């Protein structure tokens, strides 16, 4: 189960 | 009885010829299950184990979303690794991820990991305490900095804790049939001559499930470690692996050595004796 | 910066003359990913050879498997040819069935 997205970058 | 999932994604940058390839594939133990390639006409999330395939199509659908959006993310990370890092807008450059868990033969959370690698070299990493993150340099003490910030950790102890065991469980019981098993392995004994002074014994395992295998060599009862040519276990490419020890053995001197074969599909430890 | 892959050329299962089975590359611990692997049948390459998914292990270091089917014959001769940007020039491994 892949995970849910982080929309946080570098 | 531990039991692990993991996912191992890589996405290089080829400068001036398009985005960069994003690879991702997905473990269960040592068999692989899933695959996604940004370079495939799919542009899917597809199976590579026969128990994924009893998985719902909502399932495909959800599992596409979630790599693709990290696809994503990891080519801006790319981007802002080479500002960070003062490097040159030429060249092409690696960025990697490992995340998953461990669990109990019972399925109790053990440990969970999600970190980055940066041109082969550590870039950030969850602690063990799943709060916490590791910066190898400076570049990533910038990231470290921006995750506490937004609580990037919080969320990941949840997937890591919560998700990923559970998702892991599944497979588990879905995958019974072949990742509960263990294969033994299938012992054997070559002998090789180098020369009429001496000759190479090769003890070899074959066709064992899991990879964790110990081979190891004694002349007259006593360990050895000083002429042992020990190669890496490799897949066999069936789902099951190959591993061998030679020695160097003065002529006549043969029946000195044993090899010592441990394995989880053994009860107890093989020694082999030439011939 | 970068380290050079680790080549091992070997069967599926024991290599009897007249049977088929699987000639395999195994490469490892190389970096960057982009890496060229031919399987080979008398200095010729083979058409239709498979890999597996890029992937690495714990210690960042790639990993990848090229194969095929092939029928050993005491007559005809195998070996896998490798290129890195790690090699000045292809490396050529010959496939001995006792290793
Ligand atoms: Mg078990």
């Amino acid at each position: 189960i892949y995970f849910s997205p982080i929309r946080v970058t570098f | 009885g531990s039991h692990s999932m993991r996912y191992f994604s890589t996405s290089v940058s080829r400068p001036g010829r398009g985005e960069p390839r994003f690879i991702a594939v997905g473990y269960v133990d040592d068999t692989q299950f899933v695959r996604f390639d940004s370079d495939a006409a799919s542009q899917r999330m597809e199976p590579r184990a026969p128990w994924i395939e009893q998985e719902g199509p909502e399932y495909w659908d959800e599992e596409t979303g979630k790599v693709k959006a990290h696809s994503q993310t990891d080519r801006e990370n790319l981007r802002i690794a080479l500002r960070y890092y003062n490097q040159s807008e030429a060249g092409s450059h690696t960025l990697q991820m490992m995340f998953g868990c461990d669990v109990g033969s019972d399925g109790r959370f053990l440990r969970g990991y999600h970190q980055y690698a940066y041109d082969g070299k550590d870039y950030i990493a969850l602690k063990e305490d799943l709060r916490s993150w590791t910066a190898a340099d400076m570049a990533a003490q910038i990231t470290k900095r921006k995750w506490e910030a937004a609580h990037v950790a919080e969320q990941q102890r949840a997937y890591l804790e919560g998700t990923c065991v559970d998702g892991l469980r599944r497979y588990l019981e879905n995958g019974k049939e072949t990742l509960q098993r263990t294969d033994p392995p299938k012992t054997h004994m070559t002998h090789h001559p180098i020369s009429d002074h001496e000759a190479t014994l090769r003890c070899w395992a074959l066709g064992f499930y899991p990879a964790e295998i110990t081979l190891t060599w004694q002349r007259d009862g006593e360990d050895q470690t000083q002429d042992t040519e020990l190669v890496e276990t490799r897949p066999a490419g069936d789902g099951t692996f190959q591993k061998w020890a030679a020695v160097v053995v003065p002529s006549g001197e043969e029946q000195r050595y044993t090899c010592h074969v441990q394995h989880e599909g053994l009860p107890k430890p093989l020694t082999l004796r030439w011939e | 910066i970068q380290r050079t892959p680790k080549i091992q050329v070997y069967s599926r299962h024991p290599a009897e003359n007249g049977k088929s089975n699987f000639l395999n590359c195994y490469v490892s611990g190389f970096h960057p990913s982009d890496i060229e692997v031919d399987l080979l049948k008398n200095g010729e390459r083979i058409e239709k050879v498979e890999h597996s998914d890029l992937s690495f292990s714990k210690d960042w270091s790639f990993y990848l498997l090229y194969y095929t089917e092939f029928t050993p014959t005491e007559k005809d001769e195998y070996a896998c040819r490798v290129n890195h940007v790690t090699l000045s020039q292809p490396k050529i491994v010959k496939w001995d069935r006792d290793m």
